[PDB]
C-alpha cells in the first residue's frame, strides 16, 4: 500500500508471523537493527507505521501504478502550468 | 422633422459624453505622458551620468 | 573524486566556430575537441581549449581518428604562451553516446590522465543545461557485470571570472542581470513549470516505452530507487503542516499590513502635492 | 514564580496538569504595532494638512 | 510621585502622611506585581513610612503575598476610608472593582484551572457571590475567554499570546482602514 | 527596523511641511527605498503560490 | 459639418485610443531600462579603491 | 447636530443583538440631551427586569414612543427575555430549575427548555443538547479561531482586506494622474 | 444637501424648550463630578454604578456578616 493510509497496526504482523504479542517490539527492534527500514512510529496505541524502504527483486503492479501515478502527476504539473501561466502570461509577460 | 435636433440631438449629446471619455483618455494621456517625460529625464540624467 | 567543475563559455563559443568554421560540406558530425582545464585543484576549470580533425566511418562505428603530433605541438605552443593550463580530457558535440567513445576516450585515458567526458547538443534548442560532466572511472556492479568504464554525471556550472562576464554582457544588450523583484521573480514562477514539463515529459515516454520494450539490460536496479524517491511523498495529508500554512500564511499577513501601511505612507506626498500645487498654480495661473 | 515569570510553566487545582510553552517570535508584534501606531500620526497629520487646506 | 524623596510635610496642601496615604491607592491598584517590585518594594520610602501605620504593610504584604481571607476581612477599613474624602470619594466606585478584577486577573493568571472549593477556601466566600462574580466578568469585565461549568470548575484557556499577539493589530488596521475610507473622502472634495 | 528607523524622523517631517512648504533642502525622497523595501517583502507573497504548487502537486 | 463631426472624430478617437498601449510600452520598459542603466551605474561603485581625506 | 439620528437609531438596533454600546468617543451636547431620556431604558436593557422595565417604559415614555407605531419597542418589550438568555449564553453552561430560572423570572421546566430551544435554534449561538437524567447541558464552545483552521477562517479576511486596501492603493494612483493632468 | 439639518434642528429647539436649563444643571450635579474625565471609563464605571444602584451599592461591608453565614 503506496498511499491510502499507510499507517497500519500488530494485528497484521502478528497475523503474518504467527507470533504473540509480546514478541513483536522484538521484531520491529530487529527490523530497526538490521537497517533496512528507518521506521519509527509514535503511537500510543498499538500501531505500525514504516518508512523507507526497497523492494530490490521487482514489482509488475507497482511498474504500472508507476505509470499511474507517474502520468498522473505529470498531468497535473501540466495542468497547473497551463492554468497559471494562462492567464498570467497575459496579464503579465 | 423633429429628429436632427432630438434624436440627433441627443446623438450628439451622446457623442459629447464620448468627448468626455476621450477626455479621459486625453489626460491620462497627457499625465501619463508627462510620468514619461519625468522617467525619461532622470534615465536620461544618469544616462548623462 | 571531484564534486563538481566549472565550465567557462569561452569553450562552448569554441564550438559556435565548429559549427561555423565547417565550410558548408554536409558532415557534421561529432567533431572531437581537445578540452583543456586545471585538474590541480579538486574543483575543475576549463578556460580554454582547441580541436584536432576528427573523421568517423559511415557504416563502421569502431572508427576513429586522432593526432598525438598535433596534440603534442598544440599543446607544447600552448603550454609555452600559457603553462598555467594543461590537458585534462576531451569533448564531442555529438548528442548520443556511441560506443566508440569508449576507444575514443581510451587514449587520452592512456597518454593523458583521468579525462571528463561533456556532451552537448548541435542545435541550441534543448532548453536544459547543455553541459554534462561525465568520469571516466570504472565501477564494480552487483549483478555481475565485467567492470567497464562508466561515465558518471557531474554536476557543472557556467561561470566567468573576470572579462568574459563583461563581453557576454556587452555583445547581447538584451539580458538582463538579477533584478530582484517582480519581473525576474514571476518569469520564473511562469515559465518553470514548463522548465520542468518538457524535462520530465521528455524523459518519461521514452522511459515507459523502454520499459516494455527494452533489453540489453538499463540498469534496471536503479529502477527501484527512482520509484522508490518518487514513492517517498505518499500524499501527505497535509494534517501536520496546517500550523506551517498559519505560520506562512501570518508572514503574508506582514506583507499585507506591510504593504497596506507603508502605500500609505507613500501616499502622503502625492494626496498633498495634488491639492497644494493645482490650488496654488490654479490661483497665482491669473 | 509564575506570576514572577522566571521560567515557563502554570499550575492546577482540580487536574493539578502542568503545561509549558513558549512564545520565540515576540520581535514582529512589537514592530508591527510600533508601526502601525508611529503610522496612526502619519495619517492623522495627513488629515490635518489637508482638513487645514481644504477646510 | 517617584520624587517622594525630596518631598516633605507641606501644611499649605497635603501632609506628608497624607501624600503617601494618597499615593498608596494609586499606586496600590494602579501598579502590577512587577511595577511594585521595582518602584516601592525595591525603594526604601515605603519600608521608612510603613511603621507609621501597621494596616498599609497589612495591605501590602496581604495583596503581594495573594492571602484573600485577610484582605477581604479588612478591606472594610479601605471602604469606609475609601469615601468621606474632599477628592477621592467620588471615585470609590472605580477601584473597588478594579482592585476586584485586578486581583481576580493576578490569581487567574497563574491558574488555568480552579476547583470551587479552593477557590471558595481561598477568597472566604461563598460560591453563589463568585458565580455572578465571574458571570458579570466574563461580558462586563472582559478578563479572559470563556468560563464553563460542566464539571463546576472555573476552567479557561486564554489563547491571548500566539495568535492573538498578533490579532491585537487587527483593531488598528479596520479603525485605519476607516481612516483611508475617510482619505478616500478627502479625494476630490 | 530601518522603516520604523525612517518613520521617526516622516513624524518630524509634517512640522517642516507644516511650517515652510516652500524648496526642498534634504536630497532623500523617502519613498523609494520603502518601494524596494516593499519589492523584497513582495518574495513572501510570490513565493507563497510557489509552495501551494509543491504542496498541491 | 454637423453631422460630418461624429464620423471626423471617430478618427480622432481611434488616433487618441492606440496611444494607450503605447505609453502601456514606454511605461513599462523605460523602467526596465532605468533598473538597467541604474545598476550598471550601480555596479561601477566597486569596493577595491583608494581612501583620501 | 444631524448625526444624532443614524446613531440613535444605530444603537436602537444595536441593543437589539444584546450588545449596546453606549456613547463613548464622541463628547457633544446634542447627543447627550438626545440620549437622557433614552439611557435608562437602554442601560435597563442588559439587566433585563420584565415587570419593572415594563412599567418603566411607558412610565415616562413621551417621545420614543411617541415617534410612531411602536413597532421596535414593541417588539423589544419581548426581546428583554432574548437578550437576557443570551446573556445566559454568555453565562455558565448548566440550567437550574430554581437559581437561574428564579432568576430568569421563569419558574418552569417546560417553558426554560423550550425558549432555551427557541434560542439555540437562532444559530448565532453554540449549544450541546443532551438530556441524561432531565438537566439540559451545553459545550457552549465560544472558543476563537485561533489553532481552529485559521486558514479558512481568516482568508476571507486577508483577500479582503488585501482588495479594499489595493482599491485604495488605485486610490492613491488615481489622484495624482488628476494631479499631473494638467502639467 | 444640508438643508434637512434646520427641522431637526428645530425638534432639538424643543427640545430644549420643554426644560429651560433643567436637565444642565440637574445633571452639571453629577458631571461637575464627571467634567474633565475620561468619558470611555464612565461607560463601565455608569453601567456598574447604575446597575448596583438599586441595591448591594457597596457589598463590602456585608462580606464580613456573609463569612460566618455562607
Amino acid at each position: 500500500r503506496p498511499a491510502n493510509h499507510r499507517q497500519l497496526t500488530f494485528e497484521e504482523i502478528a497475523k503474518s508471523a504467527k507470533i504473540t504479542v509480546n514478541e513483536v517490539e522484538l521484531l520491529v527492534m530487529k527490523a530497526l537493527s538490521v537497517g533496512l527500514v528507518k521506521g519509527s512510529i509514535d503511537e500510543v496505541d498499538k500501531r505500525v507505521h514504516m518508512t523507507w524502504v526497497q523492494p530490490r527483486v521487482l514489482d509488475l503492479q507497482q511498474i504500472k501504478g508507476m505509470k499511474d501515478r507517474l502520468e498522473f502527476w505529470c498531468t497535473d504539473v501540466k495542468s497547473m502550468e497551463m492554468l497559471v501561466e494562462h492567464q498570467a502570461h497575459d496579464i503579465l509577460t | 422633422l423633429e429628429e436632427g435636433k432630438a434624436g440627433s440631438g441627443l446623438r450628439q449629446y451622446y457623442l459629447s459624453k464620448i468627448e468626455e471619455l476621450q477626455l479621459i483618455v486625453n489626460d491620462k494621456s497627457q499625465n501619463l505622458r508627462r510620468l514619461q517625460a519625468q522617467r525619461n529625464e532622470l534615465n536620461a540624467k544618469v544616462r548623462l551620468l | 573524486a571531484v564534486q563538481k567543475v566549472v565550465v567557462h563559455p569561452l569553450v562552448l563559443l569554441s564550438v559556435v566556430d565548429h559549427f561555423n568554421r565547417i565550410g558548408k560540406v554536409g558532415n557534421q558530425k561529432r567533431v572531437v575537441g581537445v578540452l583543456l582545464g586545471s585538474w590541480q585543484k579538486k574543483v575543475l576549470d576549463v578556460s580554454n581549449s582547441f580541436a584536432v580533425p576528427f573523421d568517423e566511418d559511415d557504416k563502421d562505428d569502431s572508427v576513429w581518428f586522432l593526432d598525438h603530433d598535433y596534440l603534442e605541438n598544440m599543446y607544447g605552443m600552448f603550454k609555452k604562451v600559457n603553462a598555467r593550463e594543461r590537458i585534462v580530457g576531451w569533448y564531442h558535440t555529438g548528442p548520443k553516446l556511441h560506443k566508440n567513445d569508449i576507444a575514443i576516450n581510451e587514449l587520452m585515458k592512456r597518454y593523458c590522465p583521468n579525462s571528463v567526458l561533456v556532451i552537448i547538443d548541435v542545435k541550441p534548442k534543448d532548453l536544459g543545461l547543455p553541459t554534462e560532466a561525465y568520469i571516466s572511472v570504472e565501477e564494480v556492479h552487483d549483478d555481475g557485470t565485467p567492470t567497464s568504464k562508466t561515465f558518471e554525471h557531474v554536476t557543472s556550472e557556467i561561470g566567468a571570472e573576470e572579462a568574459e562576464e563583461v563581453g557576454v554582457e556587452h555583445l547581447l544588450r538584451d539580458i538582463k542581470d538579477t533584478t530582484v523583484g517582480t519581473l525576474s521573480q514571476r518569469i520564473t514562477n511562469q515559465v518553470h513549470g514548463l522548465k520542468g514539463l518538457n524535462s520530465k515529459l521528455l524523459d518519461i515516454r521514452s522511459y515507459l516505452e523502454k520499459v516494455a520494450t527494452g533489453k540489453l539490460p538499463i540498469n534496471h536496479q536503479i529502477i527501484y530507487q527512482l520509484q522508490d524517491v518518487f514513492n517517498l511523498l505518499p500524499d501527505v495529508s497535509l494534517q501536520e503542516f496546517v500550523k506551517a500554512f498559519y505560520l506562512k500564511t501570518n508572514d503574508q499577513m506582514v506583507v499585507v499590513y506591510l504593504a497596506s501601511l507603508i502605500r500609505s505612507v507613500v501616499a502622503l506626498h502625492n494626496l498633498i502635492n495634488n491639492k497644494i500645487a493645482n490650488r496654488d498654480a490654479e490661483k497665482k495661473e491669473g | 514564580m509564575i506570576l514572577d515569570k522566571k521560567f515557563h510553566g502554570i499550575l492546577d487545582q482540580g487536574e493539578g496538569v502542568l503545561i509549558i510553552f513558549d512564545e520565540p517570535p515576540v520581535d514582529k508584534t512589537y514592530e508591527a504595532a510600533l508601526e502601525t501606531i508611529q503610522n496612526m500620526s502619519k495619517v492623522v497629520d495627513s488629515l490635518y494638512n489637508k482638513a487645514k487646506k481644504l477646510t | 510621585f517617584l520624587d517622594t524623596v525630596s518631598t516633605f510635610t507641606s501644611y499649605e496642601l497635603m501632609d506628608y502622611k497624607t501624600f503617601v496615604t494618597y499615593t498608596v491607592y494609586v499606586s496600590m491598584i494602579a501598579l502590577e506585581r512587577p511595577d511594585l517590585r521595582e518602584k516601592v518594594i525595591k525603594g526604601a520610602e515605603i519600608l521608612e513610612v510603613l511603621h507609621s501605620l501597621p494596616a498599609v504593610r497589612q495591605y501590602l504584604f496581604s495583596l503581594y503575598e495573594c492571602r484573600y481571607s485577610v484582605f477581604f476581612q479588612s478591606l472594610a477599613v479601605v471602604e469606609q476610608e475609601m469615601k468621606k474624602d474632599w477628592l477621592f470619594a467620588p471615585h470609590y466606585r472605580y477601584y473597588v472593582r478594579e482592585m476586584r478584577i485586578h486581583a481576580y486577573s493576578q490569581l487567574l493568571e497563574s491558574y488555568r484551572s480552579l476547583t470551587l472549593g479552593y477557590m471558595a477556601e481561598a477568597f472566604g466566600v461563598g460560591v453563589e457571590f463568585i458565580d455572578q462574580e465571574l458571570s458579570r466578568f466574563i461580558a462586563a469585565g472582559r478578563l479572559h475567554c470563556k468560563i464553563d461549568k460542566v464539571n463546576e470548575i472555573v476552567e479557561t484557556n486564554r489563547p491571548d499570546s500566539k495568535n492573538w499577539q498578533y490579532q491585537e493589530t487587527i483593531k488598528k488596521g479596520d479603525l485605519l482602514l476607516n481612516r483611508v475610507q475617510k482619505l478616500s473622502r478627502v479625494i476630490n472634495m | 527596523n530601518y522603516n520604523k528607523a525612517v518613520e521617526e524622523e516622516d513624524k518630524m517631517t509634517p512640522e517642516q511641511l507644516a511650517i515652510k512648504n516652500v524648496g526642498k533642502q534634504d536630497p532623500k525622497r523617502h519613498l523609494e527605498e520603502h518601494v524596494d523595501v516593499l519589492m523584497t517583502s513582495n518574495i513572501v507573497q510570490c513565493l507563497a503560490a510557489m509552495l501551494d504548487t509543491v504542496v498541491f502537486k | 459639418d454637423l453631422y460630418s463631426r461624429y464620423k471626423k472624430l471617430q478618427q480622432e478617437l481611434e488616433f487618441l485610443e492606440v496611444q494607450e498601449e503605447y505609453i502601456k510600452d514606454e511605461q513599462k520598459n523605460l523602467k526596465k531600462e532605468f533598473l538597467h542603466a541604474q545598476e550598471e551605474v550601480k555596479r561601477i561603485q566597486s569596493i577595491p579603491l583608494v581612501i583620501g581625506q | 447636530g444631524f448625526k444624532q439620528t443614524v446613531h440613535k437609531l444605530l444603537i436602537v438596533v444595536e441593543l437589539l443583538l444584546g450588545e449596546i454600546p453606549d456613547r463613548l468617543q464622541f463628547r457633544q451636547p446634542s447627543l447627550k440631551r438626545s440620549l437622557m431620556p433614552y439611557f435608562l431604558l437602554t442601560q435597563a436593557v442588559r439587566t433585563g427586569n420584565l415587570a419593572k422595565f415594563n412599567q418603566v417604559l411607558d412610565q415616562f415614555g413621551e417621545k420614543f414612543q411617541a415617534d410612531g407605531t411602536y413597532t421596535l419597542i414593541i417588539r423589544l418589550r419581548h426581546n428583554v427575555i432574548k437578550t437576557g438568555v443570551r446573556m445566559i449564553s454568555l453565562s455558565y453552561s448548566r440550567i437550574s430549575l430554581a437559581d437561574i430560572a428564579q432568576k430568569l423570572q421563569l419558574d418552569s421546566p417546560e417553558d426554560a427548555e423550550f425558549i432555551v430551544a427557541k434560542a439555540i435554534r437562532d444559530g448565532v449561538i453554540e449549544a450541546s443538547i443532551n438530556h441524561e437524567k432531565g438537566y439540559v447541558q451545553s459545550k457552549e464552545m465560544i472558543d476563537i479561531y485561533s489553532t481552529r483552521e485559521p486558514q479558512l477562517a481568516f482568508h476571507q479576511r486577508i483577500s479582503f482586506c488585501l482588495d479594499i486596501h489595493n482599491m485604495s492603493v488605485k486610490a492613491m494612483r488615481f489622484p495624482p494622474k488628476s494631479y499631473n493632468k494638467d502639467l | 444637501m444640508s438643508e434637512k439639518k434646520q427641522p431637526v434642528d428645530l425638534g432639538l429647539l424643543e427640545e430644549d424648550d420643554e426644560f429651560e436649563e433643567f436637565p444642565a444643571e440637574d445633571w452639571a450635579g453629577l458631571d461637575e463630578d464627571e467634567d474633565a474625565h475620561v468619558w470611555e471609563d464612565n461607560w463601565d464605571d455608569d453601567n456598574v454604578e447604575d446597575d448596583f444602584s438599586n441595591q448591594l451599592r457597596a457589598e463590602l461591608e456585608k462580606h464580613g456578616y456573609k463569612m460566618e453565614t455562607s
